[PDB]
């Protein structure tokens, strides 16, 4: 039966007397002006040591108290749950997991849940020895939670073989197991009967199965029952079929963090009043004599408070918010004023967390303390990278080491393959000149079609102007060919897969590793931002993503006007106001590129916002860029303080006073050739490549194409809220994502939308 | 980590009083404005002691301090930088840093809670000054007066003078002798 | 001398013959011909007390 | 709010996100003090071919976190995976 504790509320006293006793000095603890206090983690045994130990009295656990015995203890933070805090009210509940006769004695598993508010804060761990020969069988019994078991249902036959156990249990019997992935998480409760012989054995949980997205989702049910058992052959089969998901995974190196000097208190009554636990062994020196013990041996809860305090300082910098988890090993016993090195290295992680082990020693040399820490990563930020510089074999040395990079690469190979008939990593791995893709046989043909179906729509005042992508493939082609002088690497088309692919593919071994933090922000720039979705979100499959990668790059080529050796009226010029001068601020040349703008009434707008005061990027008419170009290169020379000029003057006057700088170099380009090549400036870089004015206004018409491209790629599934919340910083919007009313409107503000119109306008939707 | 960097950079061991060499009160001033302009109230650091003319002593918490510590760190210059052939002018602030062997923020807003509770024990035993029974002047750690010529208590002064008040040293000694004697802590490294 | 270190130099040439008379010429940066990088006032200010508990130092201003 | 309701609408606007960033321009200046300050990032992570956002969240810190780092003592480390993969992968020499 559940053990209900006693609610508690945390007084700032109990924990100046818990934090003093154990020698806990850390500042998250201590009252300081204007922060609330907070209480370690320690204190959850202050909370639940009475329903805890109540767990080991009733008459079917019969054993002496006089010799019991600690092994072990720990403490597990429910993720999301703050730690606990000087105002806190907490109710305690203590399960008494497995109660098991063993050769040397009886053992008592104790589970400890502190709920705050209703939901559940943290779980504590304690398990209890009574020294003694048992026969009390009829009152053991042991839960155990089984690792995931993975399996890879491959041919027919592993199929048949499933489906032969009467405990493989699906919901559609009719669902094709055939090339899936399975995982069972299996929970198996027995009950002994006698020395070896169990006398029921019980085995369920979920069997799950592999989506694109890597997601896993319930299938059926793992039901398996047996009296008068002697194993569990559902595990067995699993073990022996299957692969055990351990979700620790181990550094290359253990990495030392420190070794720290500790002591044991002169007296055990500051420990025990703190926390409860009067036990005379510790105190009484007629008792710990009449137990035969080598003297008043000091708590080892104190051991574990004490050493955790290292762990706290030293491997989380006295963060306390950081060590989620810690656990302890009480090897031997202490007696007071006795020191202890305890010596502490980083082993390894788990799920973003730095997995910690120590090891505590006394005076003697003899092992007395062992145990191990999750502690958080510091604030962790990832930044996706954009086109510009994929070099060819990037990523490629990955490939060959890194089992996730394979996967990543060899899904997305295949896929465009089969689809589009070429190879994203030979193009990666040398950097093809040209690519014929020939529409063979069958398949030839069936690859041809993908080509013919590319379309780029254009919604112009209502009317939809759509086009072939490929204009030259039809039902008479036999083949087409990609061309690039340098190396088609480097053309989009191919340049944005091949990075959506490097990166995604990077960033599933740091996940395969464990390395990456829960609460992690992410944002892309530009292309990345699809790659940074992917790698965070998983809100597409790693094919889905080469897709929209692919035609998001065949659509850019297409968007504009083109010459006969394919030149482009447009182009990109990167700028740095600060070479123009220190004077020339970001309104100023924000000021200078809108009135270019509207004087020659052609194409320049502000497209990217890089680095304030340093790196900025306009694109549009190749003409407009020479303009800014050189309307800068003169105002440079001219040394002419926009901002002090706008006290002076009016606004009509500076206005107008410029009009005539532009319009004495729009004369210029203007009567410059066809498509016009913009030449370097003291502040203006041309971007070599781009021929595209996107992310200006230009790509407007081409939105509502995409738009349903995208709907046809990014399920409503796979969208899932959390992974996106608060951690997702967009590039349209510079603000995390939030599915509020607020946030709507910016949006349609930024683009004028009719399905966010709707939303924003009637936003009562609430309830369902 | 903080004492560890701290200590990579021949600075102290942090604590709550920082010693600041060769700068103008002014200027040590204006650093730590800066420094307490990102900083809540219950953590901010002010001038402790002006013990004399480029030489002061900044007080708050030892985090906050090391903070200053950090701007300050890029103000600076390598101690043998032999600017011999730079015009004077156009040199650059060499000085000195270092934090104070103290377990307390001495002179700090810090303390101003306990200044109440002190006088309210100090007069629950004998303790009191009258400047009937004080023979010679003992001049004020702020005001550079005599603690004599007070319409209050004393005692309370020189509490509320060590506890909340900076100390003008200099000011505080503005009296004229042939010699001084110094009977306080510390050898040649004291106040003598 | 014409740096703080020159002067502490001449500070003990002077402690080598206390007997002796040692004119100290502080120069400056601001005088004519050879020249130095150095104030006039700083390194006066700053050496004086030390140039002074030597009694065969004759201490001469020059410069501007 | 419902759960599948908030999916179906936090769904929408993550496309329209996508699909309009098309056009609007890439706000880098904006995000970056919005990780940088708002969230005070210790460890920003490049993961791209070569280091190009790094030098740009670098270049962005001396040019306005100077201060506001040092007073605050945050130690703020700028890592790309093309070059500092010892620093991520937290595996060092000796």
């Amino acid at each position: 039966d559940v053990i209900k504790g006693k609610d508690f509320e945390i007084t700032a006293k109990e924990v100046y007397d818990f934090t003093h006793a154990v020698g806990n000095n850390c500042e998250d603890f201590v009252s300081r002006p204007d922060r609330t206090m907070l209480a370690p983690m320690d204190f959850a045994i202050v909370v639940g040591w009475r329903a805890i130990i109540k767990a080991i009295f009733p008459n079917t656990v019969d054993g002496d108290l006089l010799k019991l015995v600690h092994l072990s203890n720990g403490y597990k933070m429910i993720p999301g749950a703050k730690p606990l805090q000087v105002g806190d009210v907490v109710s305690t509940t203590a399960v008494i997991e497995s109660v098991v006769n063993q050769p040397t004695g009886k053992i008592v598993d104790v589970v400890g849940t502190l709920s705050r508010n209703g939901k559940p804060v943290m779980e504590v761990t304690s398990s209890f020895f009574y020294r003694g020969n048992y026969t009390d069988f009829e009152n053991t019994f042991q839960k155990t939670v089984e690792p995931v078991y993975q399996m890879h249902i491959k041919t027919s036959k592993d199929i048949a073989v499933l489906r032969s156990k009467e405990w493989f249990q699906l919901d559609d019997e009719d669902f094709d197991l055939l090339n899936k992935t399975l995982t069972f998480e299996t929970e198996t409760e027995v009950t002994f009967k006698n020395a070896n012989i169990f006398s029921s054995v019980k085995c369920f949980g979920p069997i799950k199965v592999e989506l694109p997205t890597k997601e896993t989702v319930e299938i059926g049910i793992v039901d398996y029952e047996a009296g008068a058992s002697h194993g569990n052959p559902v595990v067995d089969f699993l073990k022996r079929n299957g692969s055990t998901l351990e979700q620790k995974v181990n550094l290359e190196n253990p990495i030392p963090i420190a070794v720290l000097d500790s002591y044991t208190p002169s007296t055990n009554e500051p420990y025990a009043r703190v926390s409860g636990d009067l036990n005379p062994i510790h105190v009484s020196r007629h008792f710990a004599s009449y137990a035969n013990l080598p003297g008043t041996i000091t708590h080892g809860m104190f051991s574990s408070a004490s050493v955790r305090a290292l762990i706290e300082n030293w491997a989380a910098d006295s963060v306390s918010s950081r060590v989620r988890g810690y656990t302890c090993q009480f090897v031997d016993m202490v007696l007071p004023n006795t020191a202890l090195k305890t010596s502490i290295q980083h082993v390894g992680m788990i799920n973003g967390r730095k997995l910690i082990k120590f090891e505590t020693r006394n005076e003697d040399d003899v092992v007395v303390l062992t145990g191990e820490a999750e502690i958080e990563q510091p604030v962790t930020t990832f930044v996706f990278t954009g086109q510009g510089s994929q070099e060819q074999g990037m990523g490629m040395d990955l490939y060959k080491t890194s089992k996730a990079a394979q996967d990543v690469w060899n899904r997305a190979d295949n896929h465009f393959k089969d689809t589009y008939g070429f190879s994203i990593l030979d193009i990666v791995i040398n950097n093809p000149v040209n690519l014929t893709i020939h529409f063979g046989g069958e398949k030839g043909k069936r690859i041809r079609e993908n080509y013919s179906a590319m379309i780029f729509e254009t919604i112009v005042d209502g009317k939809l102007k759509t086009e072939k992508i490929f204009k030259e493939i039809n039902e008479h082609s036999t083949s087409y060919t990609f061309r690039s002088e340098k190396g088609l690497l480097s053309a989009t088309q191919f340049t944005q897969p091949a990075l959506t692919l490097m990166e995604k593919a990077a960033f599933e071994d740091l996940k395969s590793k464990g390395l990456i933090p829960a609460d992690a922000t992410f944002a892309g720039h530009s292309l990345g931002e699809y790659a940074a979705l992917a790698s965070l979100a998983d809100v597409m499959s790693i094919e889905s993503l080469v897709e929209v990668v692919f035609y998001r790059g065949m659509t850019m080529q297409v968007a504009v006007p083109r010459d006969e050796l394919g030149r482009s009226n447009y182009g990109m010029i990167a700028i740095n106001p600060g070479r123009v001068a220190a004077s020339f601020s970001q309104e100023a040349l924000q000021y200078v590129v809108e009135r270019v703008g509207k004087r020659t009434g052609w194409l320049v707008e502000i497209v990217n916002y890089n680095v304030e005061n340093q790196q900025y990027v306009a694109a549009g008419d190749l003409r407009a860029l020479d303009t800014v170009t050189n309307v800068l290169n003169f105002i440079k020379l001219q040394k002419i303080d926009i901002i002090e000029l706008q006290k002076s003057l009016s606004l009509e006057e500076v206005e107008g006073h410029l009009f005539e700088i532009i319009d004495e170099a729009s004369k210029k380009s203007a009567v410059k050739p066809r498509p016009l090549k913009l030449e370097r400036g003291f502040a203006c870089i041309p971007l070599v490549g781009i021929s595209v004015p996107f992310h200006s206004t230009y790509l407007m018409n081409g939105v509502k194409p995409f738009k349903s491209f995208l709907k046809k790629n990014i399920i409503k599934e796979n969208v899932k809220v959390a992974r996106l919340a608060g951690k997702y910083i967009p590039n349209l919007t510079a603000k995390p994502f939030q599915v509020t009313k607020e946030y709507f409107q910016d949006v349609y503000d930024l683009t004028g939308s009719e399905p966010i119109k709707e939303i924003i306008d009637n936003w009562e939707k609430y309830e369902q | 980590s903080i004492l560890e960097d701290s200590l990579e950079n021949n600075e102290g061991v942090p604590s709550p009083m920082l010693s600041i060499s060769n700068l103008t009160q002014e200027q040590v001033q204006d650093y730590v404005n800066k420094t307490n302009s990102h900083l809540p109230a219950g953590k901010q650091v002010e001038i402790s002691l002006v013990n004399g003319a480029k030489n002061l002593v900044v007080s708050g918490p030892p985090q906050s301090l090391y903070g200053l510590n950090l701007t300050l760190r890029k103000a600076k210059a390598p101690s043998g930088l032999d600017q011999s052939r730079i015009p004077f002018s156009e040199r650059k602030l060499k000085f000195s840093n270092r934090f104070l062997p103290v377990a307390s923020p001495f002179h700090s807003h810090l303390l101003v809670p306990a200044s109440d509770l002190i006088n309210k024990d100090l007069v629950k035993n004998n303790v009191s000054f009258n400047a009937k029974d004080i023979q010679i002047p003992v001049y004020d750690t702020f005001d550079g007066s005599d603690l004599r010529v007070l319409s209050g208590s004393i005692s309370e002064r020189i509490v509320d003078c060590i506890i909340r008040l900076p100390v003008k040293w200099e000011t505080t000694t503005q009296f004229k002798a042939t010699h001084i004697l110094d009977f306080g802590p510390g050898g040649a490294s004291g106040l003598g | 001398p014409g740096s703080i270190d020159a002067i502490s130099q001449v500070i003990n040439i002077a402690k080598a013959h206390p007997n002796f008379p040692i004119a100290l010429q502080w120069t400056g940066g601001r005088g004519g011909g050879h020249h130095s990088f150095e104030d006039a006032h700083t390194p006066m200010l700053q050496m004086y007390s030390k140039i002074r508990r030597h009694p065969n130092i004759m201490l001469i201003f020059g410069s501007g | 709010m419902k759960p599948e309701v908030e999916q179906e609408l936090a769904h929408i606007l993550l496309t329209e996100l996508l699909a309009y960033q098309f056009a609007s321009p890439v706000r880098w200046i904006e995000t970056q003090d919005v990780f940088l300050k708002d969230f005070n990032t210790e460890r920003v992570v490049e993961i791209g071919p070569s280091p190009t956002l790094a030098g740009m969240a670098q270049r962005t810190l001396k040019n306005k976190y100077e201060s506001y780092d040092a007073a605050l003592s945050l130690h703020r480390e700028i890592l790309c995976y093309s070059k500092d993969a010892k620093e991520i992968y937290y595996t060092p020499d000796p």
